RNA sequence: AAUAG
DNA sequence: ATTTTACTAACTGATAGCGGAACTTTGGGACACCCACAGGTTACGCGAAAATGGC
DNA sequence: GCCATTTTCGCGGCTATTTTTTTACTCCCAAAGTTCCGCTATCAGTTAGTAAAAT
């Protein structure tokens, strides 16, 4: 219908085109009738008729008489819905200015004008003249008169000038201005111009002033003579129970200002004094302000009930405005909320549905089940049966949600795993059952969840349901790669139980013919599931290449460890079976069923895996008790041998030999050290056991103990746990953060006294409410990525560039941090990769890098590969599939549709709330920093050199000695500048010391062709340069944080990018946390979108201009078409939110935030949405061009392109 | 819906072309070309899709076909 | 405001 | 010869119109002299950008 | 006329479920427009009766 949206001012005759009528009372409704007053806020005659098809009059009343006019009232006949379109207009008597025009800084009239906003506040709110027309007089237009000075010179003069005051003046002057003129002017002085200040100021102003002529808009359309009026329906006054009313503020507001209209008008009919006539000025002028945007100008308008009227400002803009409660966001029919029980019954794709909730939500599918079999005549019969609840009715229920996907989520919606499709088992109760393997994906715990349950009607959403959100799709991170369905707890368990292995337990050293007949012995109490037998496996492997290899052989297992065997697919080896099963060792196996045998093999492998962990659980017993917390008879020694050297450490204090702070610090550690100690003790005690063998003897055996089991498994409970429950509580800090000296010396099973206890409650609600805080942090910074990256979508699949990104294993000392195999899983090659020392291309460009070649390049000894990347596609909107990669979610190449944007914004948000020189290798040594290189070839340790045992390419034995989370990653993508940033080199050439000018000093550096550049440094700098020294680009002078600006500047693209995402996964990985790299690339690609222009060429770009890199590139690339000299440009990086608030569009930014400034702005230039982004087709009720809708919009392309 | 997605490609273009398959054994007339087994419109034409009996260009092929007759 | 996750 | 139906005339209710008096509603007036207002508020904090001030 | 310092401006997680608020105050009169009850009168619909027709 509609291919875009256009904004921009409104002129008189526009807002009069707009009206049905003009409002001329303030009156609403008789106060008995209850209907509308004619020529008021809600009359029939402008706005609509108050019943469908009837006027005021009672007249014509009936479709007959549609589009009839009453000659009595004037009511249209037609429909009430129109009182929701038809606005109206008031004919203000003065003008008045308009407040964002005027007020929302920088004010464009005062930028239109130039003239200072306080001059021209001076001058409406009547307290200063103003020349409009200079005449013949040394008068100049815009020069500010007093009332002494104005009469003088009227006097002087007479008519030859015009004086005036108001807003009327400020219209004057807008009217006369002569825009082409202005921006010759303005053009000829940019030209003659060496000041940057006064430059700012004229290119500012230029660009103010070409976009008013290019728009069409004329200036004085800032001042408002015609105010439109909104329709009643909008700003209702409808009736409550009890004779009551209800009504909008907007009311109000429209009163106050039709009655100062009002009065106005009668003032100048009576002819007042002109003092009279002023303050009715001021305050219609104030009144329109208070409509327009209530607390602006000054004290908000409140009413009766003390709090400040809502304007429309109000209306659009905020948290709780139209932009996000109501169009980002809205409420949904078909649709429910219960408490979420566990269904261990249940498969990978099942939900149990309450049977009454599934009857609501399903109703109108019941309904036209009953008519089309014939149990219904009508609709209201089968509204009847329903109601009743028969039987016939619950058979067409189950043949209604017998395939039809419902979709399951949990607040807060993190990443997208929060909501999925699951089939629906109708059960009955009251509670969802949720399958307990999705939990970890939804946070889902069974304390007190609530889950929101959605019907797809369509059946584009129900294949939606069933091929994208069902959750036997989704069993891979999208962050990550790494499988969400992992067993947890109970599951790993019995698992752990099971694979655990006794000496000398029952039945053991028998001779089994497989995994049945191991089950039958152990149902025969033949055998323990820990009893050391010898079984016959028949085991199936599958190879790379897809080789199926069948081999029986006689393995020494226990008869547990066979039963597990009974349930694995066929194509994997025994050894994965063959030990102790904890959480990794599960997640291990999972990971090889899918990497070798597929998708439906793995969810039928982990539904087995849950039902015989859950089995296995509930038959061990495993149960806590008081006897399983073992506290070692060595913490009491400990404790007081740790008192007793605290209490010579206080004697030697009292002599004085050390300070107070040394006593501090070396309590502190006696304490660390004896908690270190009665852990081990406590953990060494609990480990183990004695047991009698066969042959009679005491043998070692891993504990069976209850808790060591549990947190030995990886189910629940760790090592620091343990220590709490049976060793030390240790150290505790004060709410400030210092340590206190004495530490809590007694466990949980013991019982702390109230010291204790208080000291402890210090810490625990210092963590309570640091997550209740960082909740709310996170989820900001959340919401500011995904404004940044919602545009980035996958929209070609190779946009035919060499460029990458150059990838190495991360160093970070003396051992790996992250092998390059982890780093380069899913990334297309983008150079083709050399087999060291040889000429031979090992890996050709252009292909996806999976495990086997991950394989290739870990056995070839490998270091450094380049890579296509996000931030170097060439593509013009979006990125492509080949620079992106693999999808970690579905494991192949990325598709063409799928919006990476709003996945990397939910990865790396999501994990928001977790957030807070000797050798060591042999090898040779290389000089550029430090590197000690191994025999194989690959760089092993990296090390700075301060400005050593070896030289440049000397081998080097080992051992040889050749001599604050989550504000920190927000920091990063908002690219703040350091409070102390590190000065760094800004031209390359040789150094020169300078004038110490008073204040602070200067340097200066000779550049190849000799010319000086002065720089300027404060004087508490430790500068690391020397005179005579040719210091590059880039080098730093003074040490300190670097500027991520600097770093663009100085060092490119691949500097800034490689810096952004090695801190903010530095900061993930302290945490834990596994996030891929490409997501940070995306954001820092959707950071680095805009360019100044240095050469402004032939190209319609003016020098010291902010605009769009694609454009400049597009622009480029036509004019190298047509021969002509490039633009030149330096690429910005923004912050995130800077970046989000300066996108194409302005729907998106002012739904996102900052909504008066976008929409001023947009207004005055007369911007135009072209509706390419996600937000912007959410918002108008499109399909968004992403996925299923993606191939729609471009077939849009096409029409429009023909 | 493994095979499907091999069968297509793109999971996209299979809820596409699955969409038009389910709208003609419903809307329209168009009888299933496997066993139905008391399945619902969208199954029957992910099934069908696995089997190779439909794809985009068979669709508009059949299309076709119909608006010459 | 209070409460649940 | 009898029974069903079509035709017609009279009754009655709804409805548009009118009368007229009560009822609501609007505009004007009031002559000792009176002659400048509120009016609660705020223990935020942080970063940007925009407006002032310094020499 | 640029370098720094002070002043505004805008922002600060998502789903649920329990429940209204409260000061402040002339009177009278004449003139005008509107309403509410009662009556009239016309038209259309409904109903009862009787002749016309058919069995
Ligand atoms: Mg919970
Ligand atoms: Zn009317
Ligand atoms: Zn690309």
């Amino acid at each position: 219908e509609f291919d875009a949206i256009k904004i921009g001012l409104a002129s008189p005759d526009m807002i009069r085109s707009w009206s049905f009528g003009e409002v001329k009372k303030p009156e609403t409704i008789n106060y008995r009738t209850f209907k509308p007053e004619r020529d008021g806020l809600f009359c029939a005659r402008i706005f609509g008729p108050v019943k469908d098809y009837e006027c005021l009059c009672g007249k014509y009343k009936r479709l007959k008489h549609r589009g009839v006019i009453c000659e009595k009232c004037g009511v249209e006949v037609t429909q009430t819905k129109v009182r929701r379109d038809r606005m109206g207009h008031i004919e203000l008597a003065s003008p008045v200015a308009h407040i964002w025009f005027l007020k929302s800084l920088p004010s464009r009239i005062g930028l239109l004008m130039d003239m200072p906003l306080r001059d021209i506040e001076r001058v409406l709110y009547f307290e200063m003249y103003v020349v409009t027309e200079p005449g013949m007089t040394d008068l100049e237009r815009g020069q500010m008169l007093t009332e002494e000075e104005y009469l003088d010179r009227l006097e002087e003069w007479g008519d030859e000038f015009t004086a005036k005051m108001g807003a009327e003046a400020i219209k004057d002057l807008l009217a006369s201005m002569d825009l082409p003129a202005e921006a010759e002017q303005m053009r000829e002085e940019l030209d003659t111009t060496n000041s940057e200040t006064k430059r700012k100021k004229l290119t500012k102003r230029l660009k103010l002033v070409e976009a008013f002529v290019a728009s069409g808009n004329k200036p004085e359309w800032m001042i408002l003579t015609v105010l439109p009026v909104l329709p009643p329906d909008l700003r209702p006054l409808v009736p409550l129970d009890g004779g009551r009313f209800a009504t909008s503020d907007l009311n109000d507001l429209y009163r106050r200002v039709i009655n100062r209209n009002n009065r106005l008008k009668r003032l100048l009919e009576l002819a007042a004094p002109d003092i009279i006539v002023r303050n009715e000025k001021r305050m219609l002028q104030e009144s329109v302000d208070a409509l327009l945007d209530n607390g602006r100008r000054g004290r908000a308008i409140t009413g009766s009930n003390k709090r400040p009227l809502k304007s429309l400002a109000d209306m659009i803009k905020g948290k709780q405005g139209r932009f996000r409660q109501n169009l980002l966001g809205k409420r949904v029919d078909y649709s429910g909320r219960s408490v979420i029980t566990v269904g261990p019954y249940l498969r990978l794709h099942q939900c149990g549905l309450p049977k009454k909730m599934a009857l609501e939500l399903f109703k109108p599918f019941i309904y036209s089940k009953l008519e089309t079999r014939g149990l219904a005549t009508t609709i209201k019969a089968a509204k009847k049966m329903v109601e009743r609840e028969e039987a016939v009715v619950w058979d067409i229920l189950d043949e209604v949600i017998r395939e039809h996907p419902v979709l399951l989520n949990r607040a807060p919606t993190l990443h997208r795993l929060g909501i999925q499709a699951f089939e629906p088992v109708l059960i009955e109760g009251k509670a969802i059952q949720l399958h307990p393997l999705v939990c970890a994906a939804y946070n889902a715990d069974f304390d007190g969840d609530q889950m929101a349950v959605h019907v797809p009607l369509t059946l584009e959403a129900q294949l939606e349901a069933r091929t994208l959100m069902m959750s036997t799709n989704n069993i891979l991170s999208p962050a990550s790669g790494d499988p969400i369905i992992v067993p947890s707890q109970d599951v790993v368990l019995g698992l752990y139980y099971m694979t655990r292995e006794k000496i000398n337990a029952k039945g053991e050293g028998m001779y089994l013919t497989g995994p049945a007949e191991a089950e039958k012995a152990y149902r025969t109490k033949t055998a323990e599931l820990h009893a050391r037998v010898k079984v016959r496996i028949t085991e199936t492997i599958k190879h790379e290449n897809g080789k199926l290899t069948t081999e029986t052989k006689m393995i020494d297992t226990t008869v547990g460890r066979a039963m597990l065997w009974q349930i694995v697919p066929k194509g994997l080896p025994y050894s994965l079976v063959n030990q102790k099963l904890g959480k990794k060792q599960i997640s291990n196996l999972l990971n090889e069923a899918y990497r070798k045998l597929g998708l439906k093999d793995t969810v039928i492998f982990a539904d087995q895996i849950m039902y015989t962990g859950f089995a296995y659980a509930a038959l061990s017993g495993v149960s806590v008790g008081i006897d399983d917390m073992v506290v070692p008879a060595a913490k009491y020694t400990e404790i007081a041998e740790a008192e007793e050297e605290v209490r010579e450490i206080q004697e030697q204090f009292q002599s004085g030999l050390v300070t107070a702070g040394e006593r501090y610090n070396k309590v502190i550690d006696i304490w660390a050290s004896t908690n270190d100690r009665v852990a081990k003790a406590m953990m060494e005690n609990l480990s183990s056991e004695q047991v009698i063998n066969r042959q009679g003897e005491q043998e070692k055996q891993e504990s069976f103990n209850s808790i060591y089991m549990m947190a030995d498994s990886g189910a629940r409970g760790s090592a620091a746990q343990i220590r709490q429950l049976a060793g030390m509580r240790g150290l505790m800090a004060r709410p400030d953060g210092s340590i206190i000296e004495t530490p809590i010396t007694a466990n949980f099973k013991e019982g702390l006294n109230v010291l204790q206890y208080f000291i402890s409650t210090h810490g625990a609600r210092k963590g309570l409410a640091d997550t209740a805080l960082k909740t709310a942090n996170s989820g900001y910074l959340t919401r500011r990525l995904v404004d940044v990256a919602q545009d980035v979508v996958v929209t070609e699949h190779d946009c035919g560039t060499l460029e990458g990104v150059v990838m190495t294993p991360h160093i970070e000392g003396g051992d790996v941090k992250v092998a390059l195999t982890e780093l380069a899983l899913g990334r297309v090659v983008s150079e083709d990769i050399l087999k060291p020392g040889t000429d031979e291309v090992l890996i050709p460009r252009n292909t996806l890098l999976d495990e086997k070649w991950c394989k290739v390049i870990n056995d070839n000894s490998v270091d450094q590969i380049k890579v296509r990347s996000v931030v170097t596609c060439d593509s013009d909107f979006g990125c492509c599939a080949q620079c992106y990669g693999r999808d970690l979610a579905r494991g192949h190449l990325v598709n063409q549709g799928e919006a990476v944007g709003v996945i990397a914004a939910q990865s790396i948000g999501e994990p928001g709330t977790q957030l807070t020189i000797q050798a060591k290798n042999n090898g040779s040594v290389k000089l550029h920093e430090l590197t000690i290189i191994d025999e194989f070839g690959r760089t092993k340790e990296k090390h700075k050199l301060p400005y050593l045992s070896k030289a440049d390419g000397d081998a080097v034995a080992a051992g040889e000695t050749v001599a604050g989370g989550l504000p920190r990653v927000a920091d990063l993508f908002e690219a703040r500048k350091p409070k102390e940033p590190a000065i760094l080199a800004e031209h390359s050439g040789t150094v020169s010391f300078g004038k110490e000018t008073k204040g602070k000093r200067r340097l200066i550096i000779t550049r190849d062709s000799g010319d000086t550049y002065e720089e300027m440094i404060p004087k508490h700098r430790q500068l690391n340069v020397f005179e005579g020294e040719r210091i590059e680009r880039g080098d730093v002078i003074a040490d300190g944080p670097e500027s991520p600006h600097d770093i663009l500047r100085l060092r490119g693209i691949h500097a800034v990018t490689t810096y952004i995402a090695n801190e903010v996964q530095e900061v993930y990985r302290l945490q834990g946390v596994k996030i891929n790299d490409k997501h940070i690339e995306t954001i820092v690609r959707q950071m680095l979108r805009k360019c100044t222009i240095t050469f402004a060429g032939d190209s319609e770009f003016l020098p010291g201009e902010t605009v769009e890199y694609s454009q400049v590139k597009i622009a480029n690339r036509k004019l190298v078409e047509e021969g002509k000299e490039p633009a030149r440009f330096e690429r910005e990086l923004l912050g995130i939110t800077k970046a989000s608030l300066a996108t194409e569009s302005f729907i998106s930014a002012a739904s996102f935030q900052e909504t008066t400034r976008v929409l001023t702005e947009a207004a005055v230039s007369g911007k135009r949405d072209d509706l390419r982004g996600l937000k912007e087709n959410v918002i108008v009720g499109r399909l968004i061009p992403a996925g299923t809708g993606f191939a729609y919009h471009q077939d849009r392309q096409a029409k429009r392109a023909q | 819906v493994q095979d499907a997605v091999e069968k297509i490609g793109n999971r996209f273009d299979l809820v596409l072309v699955a969409a038009r398959r389910a709208r003609q054994m419903q809307s329209g007339g168009k009888d299933a070309l496997v066993p139905e087994e008391n399945d619902k419109p969208t199954v029957i034409a992910l099934r069908e899709i696995e089997e190779g009996l439909i794809t985009k260009d068979v669709l508009d092929a059949r299309e076709r076909q119909e608006q010459q007759e």
